[PDB]
RNA sequence: AGGAAUUCCCAGUAAGUGCGGGUCAUAAGCUUGCGUUGAUUAAGUCCCUGCCCUUUACACACCGCCCGUCGC
């Protein structure tokens, strides 16, 4: 038997061109789960949470941001509905859209502070590949918070944009805008 | 697209003299200035207050595409609504920030919009994700054009300080610019930072 | 605007047209659309990317007509009341096929096997083949009025007229003569046809 | 100037100074066998790969 | 440098074994990048005589 | 050639209260304004305030090309030096205004040479030769870009009004020109004039 | 929708919700049990603020003397 997401997203299409995250991205045939609601523990240890699938941990982190915390079957529908749109308007598989998403918001590189009272300094550093996804999820989830703030529009569909968004690369995204501003102040700081 | 100015070190502060509360001004206060060893010559509201004559009448808050924020020298943030109407004479001016500083928010009297509050430090975290941050100070060698300087399509942010000496150092700026050979006022600083601007973005 | 058929408020917001709008249909592939309004300009816009891809400024008065090829996301056809019936197609920056009527083109329908372009303007329907460009191979009038819409049936031999004077009249295309007529009580500004001919929708002048 | 990948081969420490970042030891992907100290922030282990701008620094110099 | 260094530390026959294992110890963790520049050749011919000779 | 502005209707007046001899302001003087019934509000001496400091701190000035006069209400003309430093506070400019009127002028602190002294009128005697003179007012429906009305090496004579309300209409002007469609303040039309007659003369 | 400052918090933990009891003390707009839903980041250094100790079981291997003052 093939396991769809949701009965209708498939996971062997799925492909991730970038090396260095194939190993903190879980999408591929072991990790393919019917639905994101799993109850595992993948805090307990460090690193566990690199086997937690992705669209499990999109969906935890759609739960800290701008909601009372523990309601994570409201999430499940939201992110089902965020992908139903996604398929709808682009046309493609969203799992795809989602990885791609999640490749381009990653920054490279980032910019570690020395601070004292008077003036703070700054060497720019690399970035672990957990760190990388860690805060593609979090710029995506906040950036979709964000929109959907003091507007007639619900969260999923400015969940959808942008995911569709960053997936294209546009800057039109909050995401994008964030990793080349981290970009850019760690190139001035080099 | 909008200009995001930045007052940095305002000398705004409230002292009590007998039984009325003012705020602290250089001359009105010169005895209690001397009183606990502080230096004279920094209590200078005059300096936020010409500069803010010339940001709230330019055309370029005529025409709505300017927004004002000060950073006083006690660590507290103070967002300017562009239709806030701000005193022209010095005296009633001082009354605005008493009844700001302490009710912490200025409602307009013929609107129920608010006019003046007071929000969270930092004010990095206010400003349009992704814009540029660049700071004006005479140390540059450099002289640099401000009409080069201006974005087509994205807000920008410019930090003015409001201090006779010292020099703006604040973390978000990422540049360092001066566009004049002489040394110029903050409020002066204000007009040509802004008189650039319409020209580019067609307001005359 | 495009909207959702399970939602309450538009997807996507298109604003580069400057007064009313009153055609806009899909294209071959389902992820860009043609709209035509009444600034004299027609424009081709992309769904997901959310920008204009294209325009054409060509027409001389208001343009509520139009219609896009099922074989082909390039070619579509755009219809207005300066009467011409400019065809902008392919992958260029001009109209590559032009039509003369006599009267403002009230409705065009594209016939998808054969490239037969029906038009309707006044009383007349005239039928264009594009195996040769501009050929006028049958003009038609069997209404008393105005024609207002042509709709086509499931099958491809039956055609239907609908105009003002609460006459709908059914043709075939093989002996383009009309094999049956219907009769209203309002005239019939609407003529939709179901899956098969399960079901005949007319709306009228009035509600 | 090209973007580099390079392979964790051993991770040093956390330098207190700098931050909290670490100290680890990193040889690129390609037929070079080239080896560098680079610093890394947030958690990393051996066997992670990096993702590098610049291939010329090196973060202890004079 | 330190290389060349090393190899008149050898020869002078003074704190032999300090210098040794500081010595096998780089040869190890840069084996790679060694073998690939041509100018180091000289060097490791000369480290070759002088080391075994020594010890 | 040289930039010559004259503040015309300024209000710059000495009153009499108990024994001393202060400035006639608005807002010090409500007790002693309302009696005898002349109009609140007309006496505005702080448009002259922040004018002369646009004015007198502009880059041009320092450069030696500007020269500044006032005709306040009273019909006093007034001379002012391009060395004299505006005080900043209003009461220390206050301070200065007072003993003109009496002293007739004010010598330098650290020598004899004359920074303000009050002259015979008319202002148009001491223009120098070849000189056209321009009126300012928002009145006018044309707009008047600053660019164009700058001679090349001619000394050149602008009129901006000092006073409350009202319009600015003098003998010896032959024009009269609008800068921009928005009402402005005379510091701001002080602060655009000197502004755009910089770059055309080579001062930056 | 609550400034400046300041307090607390690492896994069924933070946060939301309901349902009981008044138990020889404490508890009434309070106090304590029970269950349901359930997260983001971190698993390491002495850089700041500090705390606790030390500087006289001879396998192999490694290593090879903390300093100063005043009293008797
Ligand atoms: N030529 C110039 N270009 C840009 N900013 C200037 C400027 N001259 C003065 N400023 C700004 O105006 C403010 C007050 S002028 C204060 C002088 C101080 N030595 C200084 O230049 O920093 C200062 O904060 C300064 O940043
Ligand atoms: N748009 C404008 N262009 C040129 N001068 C202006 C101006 N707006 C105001 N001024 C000058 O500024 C002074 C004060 S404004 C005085 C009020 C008058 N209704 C007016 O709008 O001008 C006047 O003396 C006037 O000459
Ligand atoms: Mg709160
Ligand atoms: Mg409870």
């Amino acid at each position: 038997p093939d396991i769809k997401l949701f009965g209708k997203w498939s996971t062997d299409d799925v492909q991730i061109n970038d090396i260095s995250l194939q190993d903190y991205i879980a999408v591929k045939e072991k990790y393919a789960k019917y639905l994101p609601h799993s109850a595992g523990r993948y805090a307990a240890k460090r690193f566990r949470k690199a086997q937690c699938p992705i669209v499990e941990r999109l969906t935890n982190s759609m739960m800290m941001h701008g909601r009372n915390n523990g309601k994570k079957l409201m999430t499940v529908r939201i992110v089902k509905h965020a992908f139903e749109i996604i398929h709808l308007l682009t046309g493609e598989n969203p799992l795809q859209v989602l990885v791609n998403a999640i490749i381009n918001s990653g920054p490279r590189e980032d910019s570690t502070r020395i601070g004292r009272a008077g003036t703070v300094r700054r060497q720019a550093v690399d970035v672990s590949p957990l760190r990388r996804v860690n805060q593609a999820i979090w710029l995506l989830c906040t950036g979709a918070r964000e929109a959907a703030f003091r507007n007639i529009k619900t969260i999923a569909e400015c969940l959808a944009d942008e995911l569709i968004n960053a997936a294209k690369g546009s800057s039109n995204s909050y995401a994008i805008k964030k990793k080349d501003e981290l970009e850019r102040v760690a190139k001035s700081n080099r | 697209r909008r200009l995001i100015v930045v007052l940095e070190g305002a000398s705004l502060e409230t002292v009590k003299v007998g039984k009325t509360y003012e705020l602290l001004n250089c001359d009105k206060h010169k005895s209690i200035l001397l009183k606990n060893g502080r230096d004279p010559g920094e209590a200078r509201p005059d300096i936020t207050h010409q500069s803010l004559l010339m940001l709230m009448d330019s055309p370029l808050n005529r025409a709505g595409l300017l927004q004002v924020y000060i950073h006083t020298q006690k660590n507290v943030l103070i967002e300017v609504n562009p239709q806030t109407r701000i005193p022209r004479t010095f005296d009633r001016f001082c009354g605005l920030m008493v009844q700001l500083l302490h009710k912490l928010s200025v409602r307009a009297a013929d609107g129920p919009q608010k006019l003046l509050k007071v929000i969270k430090n930092p004010v990095s975290d206010h400003f349009p994700v992704g814009c540029m941050k660049v700071g004006t100070s005479f140390s540059i060698p450099v002289v640099s054009d401000v009409r080069e300087l201006v974005p087509s399509s994205d807000p920008i942010v410019f930090v003015v300080g409001a201090f006779a000496h010292g020099k703006v150092s604040v973390e978000y700026t990422e540049k360092m610019v001066s566009i004049s050979n002489y040394p110029l006022s903050a409020a002066l600083t204000c007009a040509k930072l802004t008189t650039a601007f319409e020209e580019v973005w067609g307001v005359i | 605007q495009l909207f959702d058929i399970s939602g309450r408020a538009p997807l996507r917001q298109f604003e580069g047209h400057t007064k009313a709008v009153h055609t806009v249909d899909f294209t071959a592939d389902k992820y860009h659309v043609v709209s035509g309004a009444d600034d004299y300009t027609v424009k081709l816009w992309d769904i997901p990317n959310s920008k204009e891809i294209l325009t054409f400024k060509e027409h001389s008065d208001y343009v509520r007509c139009g219609c896009a090829s099922k074989l082909n996301p390039d070619l579509f056809i755009t219809g207005s009341y300066d009467h011409t019936v400019k065809m902008f197609d392919a992958r260029t920056s001009e109209s590559v096929l032009s039509v003369e009527h006599g009267q403002p083109v009230e409705s065009v329908l594209l016939f998808p096997s054969g490239g037969l372009l029906v038009s309707a303007g006044g009383r007349y329907v005239k039928v264009w083949d594009m195996l040769k460009g501009g050929q006028l191979l049958v003009s038609l009038k069997n209404h008393h009025k105005t024609v207002t819409c042509l709709c086509l049936s499931s099958s491809g031999q039956r055609l239907l007229s609908g105009s003002l004077d609460r006459k709908v009249k059914v043709y075939s295309t093989t002996s383009y003569k009309v094999v049956h007529s219907f009769d209203y009580a309002a005239s019939i500004l609407s003529l939709a046809l179901a899956h098969e001919d399960e079901t005949i929708v007319v709306g009228m002048t009035n509600g | 100037q090209p973007i580099k990948l390079a392979r964790v081969t051993k991770v040093l420490g956390r330098t207190g100074s700098q931050g909290q970042c670490t100290q680890v030891r990193v040889e690129f992907m390609d037929d070079t066998s080239r080896s560098i100290i680079r610093n890394v922030k947030g958690p990393v282990r051996e066997g992670d790969v990096l993702t590098l701008l610049e291939s010329e620094r090196e973060a202890r110099r004079l | 440098d330190i290389l060349k260094l090393f190899n008149e530390f050898i020869q002078l026959g003074s704190d032999v074994e300090l210098i040794c294992r500081c010595l096998f110890f780089l040869l190890r963790i840069h084996f790679g990048q060694i073998t690939s520049n041509q100018m180091l050749v000289p060097v490791i011919e000369k480290l070759r005589e002088t080391t075994i000779s020594k010890v």
